[PDB]
């Protein structure tokens, strides 16, 4: 959502070699990855 | 409140320095004959850290902000 | 193109001594004055220009499949706007049913 | 699967086993190692060289181009295209700012008018003089004028290249080509600079 707010305010500026569409997609793909700590709730529920 | 204010300042500075890292405000790309660019006053050790020496981050930002503003709204037009 | 004044055909363009001469297959020959000094042309980024989306942007507030945003219209003071995103630079335009258009349109 | 990075299916294996030429490669890459060890460690040095190495043709800085059958008009009395007749206003400034860049005698009746995409000039950080100097170095048989690199939106930057008579002396091996076909070819080679 913060990336979308930057897009709506025109605060997203792509680097040289990327269009704004490609940079926005790169930001969204990187922002929507699960962290390593997603296994803390999983390993709290299970008995190894 | 403080998180929002500091995040807005940090995001503004990060966007500014991610734009003007290869972009030179004096046109073309940067000319590093040292840690400092020749066409501008950009130091190499300022692009990625904006907290160690904030004054040198507030000077460069002050020098090329108005133009940065015009360029910023020029892409986002039409 | 140039249209013959008698047979209304498309006359062929030739160049002679700094002049453009239009010759038709009926024998009629004419000289162009100013509007015929355009040999060829090309425009780029045709799929993202302003004239490509004029009808779409005009119809945007009435299409019920468009994304709406919680923002006040400065003209009619309606409390929602229609948000559209055009082009590879992802240009955001907010439009309203009254006729308001961010980007001053 | 994108163009220039297609590595789907068995496209790259087919490029290897069929001994396909470089023109038929859809995912070709290269790894360039810097010479200076001091440049090697610094990432801004590597980033500036990588952005220095990026093919920007003149065509991709253009919004539109117009091929005009016009010669040079030192005065306000010669004939131009009606839509672009106002271009003569910044022409006079170009003369008053370039005393040594005067239009020669061998200018033909052929002009290519160019409209620069200001967003691409900003996103790629390309100056107007970098374009003009690059064009004048590679195309000696032309005359080039331009407006100012203004900072105000809505006022475009115009590139106008007048051909010279020497451009129509070169194409002799294909004797069945008129000046219009030659001028179009010159336009194509100008865009690919
Ligand atoms: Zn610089
Ligand atoms: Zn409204």
């Amino acid at each position: 959502e913060e990336i979308n707010n930057r897009l709506l305010h025109g605060d997203i500026m792509p680097p040289i070699g990327l269009t704004t569409h490609d940079f926005y997609e790169k930001l969204q793909l990187n922002a929507l990855k699960f962290p390593d700590r997603i296994l803390k709730p999983i390993m709290n529920s299970i008995n190894p | 409140k403080k998180v929002q204010t500091a995040l807005k300042a940090s995001l503004e500075f990060n966007t500014f320095y991610a734009f003007y890292e290869s972009r030179c405000p004096k046109g073309g790309l940067h000319d590093f004959q040292d840690k400092k660019c020749v066409k501008c006053g950009l130091f190499t050790y300022i692009i990625y850290d904006h907290l160690s020496q904030p004054e040198l981050v507030h000077d460069y930002y002050n020098n090329y902000k108005d133009q940065y503003d015009k360029e910023k709204m020029s892409i986002r037009s039409i | 193109m140039k249209i013959c004044k008698a047979c209304s055909s498309c006359m062929v363009r030739t160049y002679v001594d700094g002049n453009i001469i239009f010759r038709c297959s009926c024998g009629e020959s004419v000289q162009g004055d100013s509007q015929n000094l355009l040999v060829s042309s090309k425009v780029y980024h045709t799929g993202e220009m302003e004239d490509k989306y004029k009808i779409f942007i005009k119809n945007a507030p009435f299409d019920p499949t468009n994304c709406q945003i919680k923002k006040d219209c400065p003209n009619c003071h309606l409390d929602y706007l229609t948000q559209i995103c055009i082009g590879s630079q992802k240009i955001i335009i907010l439009v309203c049913r009254c006729g308001y258009m961010s980007n001053r349109g | 699967v994108a163009g220039g990075t297609n590595k789907s299916g068995i496209v790259r294996p087919q490029e290897i086993f069929s001994a396909k030429p470089v023109e038929a490669e859809q995912s070709s890459e290269m790894l360039l190692r810097l010479k200076n060890p001091e440049v090697e460690t610094n990432k801004t040095y590597a980033q500036e060289i990588a952005n220095s190495i990026e093919l920007i043709t003149f065509e991709r800085l253009i919004l539109q181009w117009h091929l005009l059958y016009e010669t040079y008009s030192s005065t306000k009395k010669n004939v131009m295209y009606p839509d672009f007749a106002s271009d003569v206003e910044w022409m006079t400034d170009f003369l008053e700012n370039h005393p040594l860049l005067q239009p020669p005698e061998d200018i033909a009746n052929w002009c290519i008018r160019l409209e620069l995409n200001k967003t691409t000039m900003i996103l790629k950080s390309i100056s107007l003089e970098s374009i003009i100097n690059s064009l004048r170095a590679k195309h000696p048989n032309t005359y080039i004028m331009h407006s100012v690199e203004n900072t105000a939106s809505g006022i475009p930057i115009i590139i106008r290249i007048y051909l010279r008579e020497s451009a129509f002396r070169r194409s002799t091996n294909t004797r069945m080509a008129t000046d219009e076909k030659i001028a179009v070819n010159v336009v194509d080679k100008l865009l690919n600079s």
